């Protein structure tokens, strides 16, 4: 009576339209509930034939966006293309595997096979090419040219769920994009900070470090992955703080004496803060204060 | 906060939120892209599936005596099949 | 999850309801000599006692760490540490003498909690969750 | 331990949670007002009592033994009751 | 005066003694329950312990005790206990059978579902009713299609009852 | 202004009548209070003086008291005399030391004077007597003939009282007398028991020594220390249950097959009582019970 | 319950029990053979040392604060006596 | 927190408890009643005022302040004032 | 995250810095201290242990414990100990004088009441009246008859206040 | 003794009465970062905070066992073992996020009761209940 092959008609245009990110309705969804129990019940080989279809239009459209993606040829173009049809293919891939419940059942597969696909389709090939205009676009931004967020956050976003290593989720993503961040910042605060500190001043610097510190901890918490903060934002400031205020601590502690001897309140607030980060930086002005008290 | 829940013929067995939420296809169905629709299951299964919703929930962590279930047999095969599809 | 059970879980919301405990036992015999081989049995770790919560079978029971091969109290004290239905609780039902009658409670287990075991926990919580209908491969 | 109950309006088959000392009062305020019913231009139709008109604690403190879970009574509403499917 | 608190379920004489006779011939005449194992008292020092039904588990094991002396159970007693690896934790009848079904006796296969709804045969059935203590609405419903030992099977719920 | 020779003379006869044993009065007793306190103070030997005076007094009754009880030749008439010159001077020493607590505080040293006093007056030279005579008047206690119990209460509260040795309370009582006692009970159920179990019968032997357990127990609850209970009255019953039910184990065992099928009620509580007093009485009852079950 | 503590003139300066107990001289006077005389102590004396009962008593567990007891030097020295007595 | 008053009768000098918020009548009751004194023919002389007849909480509610340990008010009784000792 | 509790009292620097002189002065200068300890915030490595005055009360001793950096006390704390063979327990302000007062400052003697009853002189006195937090009645009455250091005594009850 | 003392010495009385606490410190700086550095801080063992019970300046502190050379908790659970006044108790005093306040009291600790030195618990209170007063011999 029910059988694959007598609805497989009927299920497959809905199937590509909530696959292809197009305008859908309820009672076609709840319709497409009810026939994919149906013929996953009824047929013997039903639910194999479903996933055999379901992979054949997963594959043909995977090939349909990739041959979409890789038309732009300018890495800009290439690169907000890739965001905008991520974004629809992850929304989809959000939406997509709730219908074949029953097929789970029996044998989620589908959000899996999703993402395995767009990732040896596109990612496989472009990720290089992701991360290096990534890292560009976000040093763009830290020298001072506001760009679009969105893209950057997909871009991180892609990495932490397109990982086909399954020890770990962010495994890949963690141990390149991650990795290659905090190289990336440590650099420019290296190339920066003597810089305005020969020139500027010295509480110049201070203030600088602190406007900095907050940007910086602002780009990490909207940036960087924050769902899990899997060794990702700690390292991130760990290492700002330890290219900027570890570095200059020797100068730090030499204006110590003179905060000691001129009570200023905003370096009081600083080296109160700046206690914590530093393992053993508590010392000099401690000894300071002591000087002061003998 | 109430889900509708439209069988077959149009009868509606608004049910509270929180019994319907018990069983995964409902779950995966509300989702996505209240009203959901239950051609298959008429009222002589469906009344009794939301009314089994409701018994499942209260009588679920209650350790010390919980009664059967006594349901004909008269509409024990349909029943399973509303069974196997929502819960 | 055990934090979590207590509050939910209905055998101990039918037991931590300040319960009514009864010392159990020679009820055929004289009262003051009931009473006489209650004191000298609860004073001393050579004997056995039993209290029944006033009208169930369910009873507890204390026997002498010796004849096996945290710690438990019995003035009017009757500190019980015990992993109850998989969950640690702590029962601190006293009793009153000249009577023969007391109150009972249970309180977590916040130490053992902390400190007994997590994988075989987590292995009695799975264990405990899952049903044995639909399972075997067919 | 209170007592299930559930209304039967026309098509309506709401489900709902009903308290073991529960009046007419509050009963109709919010209980049967999933489907936005106040108690104005209304009235409860319970059996062929009607539970009364109202505000009434005589009755409507049903006991829980009467409507088990697994079959527990009708109410009804109007300002007709819909046969379910046959087997 | 050290003491171990050890909850007890005051049971008749007589439930324990047909309980002891069901086990024993299960284990040995019929083939339900050759997997167990049986302590008797004299292996067992502890002045109150009159039998220990071993029953194990896969990995852990449920162990029931029989008392001898309680005060006017002459009076027994029972406590169930879900024993592993120097990890002993009490457990109420109802679960000790559910965990107790979860391994020996029989249920309806996964595939015992879409071969009664197609109107197919089943072939495995659940001789150990007693051991789904509320379930699945599939399992209700599959159970009132195929309504459910001659030397009945041994519960730990009918035991504890009185 | 105030010494001790000033009123000692009014102190003397109060003091002789608080230790003779004869009416007093409350507003000398105050009074008393007073000088000894005022002559504690003012006077600088006063102290010295008072604590010789005492010793003196003391010493000159409890000669007095040794001299009349040391008349009555007759063990019987001693004893009478013993315990009654016993049980006044407890009574005086119980009643003494309170109005010299200034003394003490200054330097209770009173009433160890009157114990070792008398100690080394009577019981020094009498002790072996009144222990042979207690052990005579309780075995013919027990034998039958009831007698004045508050003697025996009194031998033994003396032993207990005037140990002088304070490494412990009641060492010498408990390490002599208890252990006479234990001795003389013991033999006594040896002399006893199989005579009984061979004349009168096995469940005539079983209520008898239910029986006697019970007027041991009540009469070592009045006679034996209960104060302290130092390992006084658990090794008198255990000694008893050692001589009697443990002694004859064997017949206990051989009739305890015959209850089973026959199903005594009184055996049945006396073998449940008996089960925790016996090591490892359990095996033979519930071996018994075993073959009524298999 | 109380302890009558006849002054010398003849004031009684009743105390409630549980506080004349806190001086040991008190608790080993009324032991053995109320009714208690004090000829030495009169009542500028007397009267402060049972007020100091009173005080000690109930400020003896407060660690807060224990404010002081002012008492004048011209009768501190017959109240050292009469502590060196009672106390 | 309570205030410490006593009671001053020709010869008789009772010291005792008394509750912050005390009523004349629970105090006339038993904390006088050490000398077998029961309000029938007798009244309170506390100062001039001698606290009104009885039965008054305005007064009677004296506050902890003005009376302490070691300074206590005065409350007197009759159907005189014997004058302390003096150094 | 492993984390130990400690009692402390907030006091502003000026008590704890005057609280320092004292001891230093005392302990070196006077011969009132000379008996105690001093551990100063180097030898120290905990970050806000600033320092540590150390009482030996004989067989035990008291330790007074200041700290540098607490939240807006810059802002200091004081904590009071009684550490005894790694058994320590915490101490309020007024037992931790009462227990310092028990050895080392000198106190009216068991022979200073007889001899001011009867007129004599009295030869010891009680520079620790702080010490003294109520006491026996011969105490107070002794103190009004008798009543009591130019470079103050160290006590922790002026300290913790405020 | 000290399963007494909690009944009649008023530190006690005064501490185990359901107080109030409050989070002390940046308070000159805003409310948001504030409660973000709590947060933070409270999360991890790598800072310390401290409470004043909303008064005086008797205020607990926490500072991370790294620093120096039953356990304690810090969601919203805040236990505290420690030996105060020579008698132990326990602190259970949570506090409320998203405003930077709580409540506090304090319980008996048992099992240190039980399991603590008594020679050492026996000397200290032989030396607290002493007075030096009238004690050296003249
Ligand atoms: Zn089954
Ligand atoms: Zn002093």
């Amino acid at each position: 009576s029910l059988q694959f092959e007598d609805k497989w008609d009927f299920m497959r245009p809905i199937v590509l339209k909530l696959l292809r990110q197009e305008s859908v309705t309820k009672q076609q969804w709840f319709d497409l509930f009810s026939d994919v129990h149906a013929v996953c019940l009824w047929d013997d080989k039903g639910p194999a034939k479903i996933h055999q279809a379901l992979k054949e239009d997963i594959l043909e459209f995977i090939k349909q966006a990739q041959a979409r993606v890789l038309s732009h040829q300018d890495d800009t173009a290439l690169l907000k293309a890739y965001i905008v049809e991520w974004r629809k293919f992850f929304t989809q891939c959000d939406i997509l595997p709730k219908p074949f419940c029953q097929l789970e059942i029996t044998l989620s597969i589908v959000r899996k096979l999703m993402l395995d696909t767009w990732n040896e389709s596109i990612f496989s090939n472009i990720k290089n090419r992701l991360q290096d205009s990534a890292m560009k676009l976000v040093h763009a931004e830290r020298l001072g040219e506001a760009f679009d967020s969105q893209l950057v956050i997909g871009v991180r976003e892609s990495y932490v769920n397109l990982c086909s290593n399954p020890e770990d989720k962010l495994q890949i993503y963690r141990d390149n994009f991650e990795k290659a961040y905090l190289d990336s910042t440590e650099r420019f605060y290296r190339t920066q900070a003597p810089s305005y500190l020969q020139q500027n001043g010295v509480q110049n610097y201070m203030k600088y470090a602190d406007a900095k510190l907050k940007e910086e901890e602002k780009r990490a918490l909207r940036y960087l992955e924050t769902r899990r903060e899997c060794n990702s934002v700690e390292a991130l400031m760990e290492c700002c703080v330890n290219a900027l205020v570890t570095s200059f601590k020797e100068t730090i502690l030499a204006e110590c004496q003179g905060m000691i001897k001129r009570n200023e309140t905003e370096k009081l607030h600083l080296m109160f803060s700046l206690m914590d980060k530093v393992p053993n930086g508590i010392e000099p002005m401690l000894k300071d204060l002591e000087e002061h008290i003998i | 906060m109430y889900v509708k829940l439209i069988s077959s013929d149009g009868h509606e067995f608004i049910v509270k939120r929180e019994h319907a939420l018990t069983s995964g296809t409902i779950k995966a169905m509300l989702s996505g892209p209240n009203e959901v629709n239950f051609r298959e299951i008429p009222s002589h299964v469906l009344s009794k599936v939301c009314m089994y919703f409701t018994y499942k929930v209260r009588y679920t962590n209650s350790s010390t005596e919980i009664p059967e279930f006594p349901i004909a047999p008269e509409i024990a095969l349909e029943l399973l099949m509303a069974a196997n599809f929502l819960d | 999850d055990q934090r979590s059970k207590f509050e939910n879980e209905e055998f101990f919301r039918k037991l931590s309801r300040e319960c009514e405990i009864k010392y159990t036992g020679f009820r055929d015999r004289p009262h003051e000599e009931r009473q006489a081989r209650f004191q000298n049995a609860c004073r001393d770790g050579r004997s056995e006692i039993a209290f029944v919560a006033t009208g169930t079978n369910l009873s507890l029971q204390f026997f002498p760490a010796s004849w096996q091969g945290e710690y438990v109290d019995l003035k009017v004290y009757l500190k019980a540490p015990m992993i109850l239905n998989g969950v640690c609780v702590i029962w601190k039902g006293w009793i009153d003498l000249q009577r023969l009658d007391g109150m009972g409670c249970l309180e977590f287990d916040e130490e053992r909690a902390q400190q007994e075991d997590a994988l075989a926990q987590q292995a009695f919580e799975e264990a405990r969750r899952r049903t044995r209908e639909f399972e075997d491969r067919d | 331990m209170d007592v299930f109950l559930m209304i039967r309006r026309h098509k309506t088959t709401i489900f709902t949670d009903a308290k073991e000392s529960s009046t007419v009062f509050e009963l109709k305020r919010i209980v049967e007002g999933i489907l936005k019913r106040p108690p104005d231009e209304q009235r409860l139709y319970k059996d062929d009592q009607l539970l009364d008109d109202g505000k009434t604690l005589g009755e409507c403190g049903f006991t829980s033994q009467t409507a088990r879970p697994q079959a527990p009574a009708t109410v009804g509403l109007a300002f007709c009751i819909e046969p379910f499917s046959s087997p | 005066n050290r003491w171990q608190v050890m909850i007890v379920w005051q049971v008749d004489r007589m439930r324990i003694n047909t309980w002891k006779r069901l086990v024993k011939h299960h284990m040995y005449i019929s083939r339900k329950a050759k997997d167990w194992f049986y302590r008797h008292h004299y292996e067992s020092t502890h002045p109150k312990i009159s039998s220990e039904v071993h029953i194990p588990l896969g990995d852990a094991k449920l162990v029931i005790t029989t008392y001898w002396g309680l005060h006017t159970g002459l009076g027994q007693g029972v406590s169930i206990e879900w024993r592993k690896k120097r990890y002993s934790t009490q457990v109420d009848p109802d679960l000790a059978d559910q965990l107790i079904h979860l391994h020996y006796f029989d249920c309806f296969s996964e595939s015992a579902i879409r071969n009664t709804i197609l109107g197919r045969i089943v072939s495995p059935r659940c001789e150990y009713q007693a051991g789904h203590n509320v379930g699945s609405l599939q399992y209700l419903a599959l159970a009132a299609l195929i309504k459910p030992i001659k030397p009945p099977l041994p519960s730990v719920r009918k035991l504890t009852e009185d």
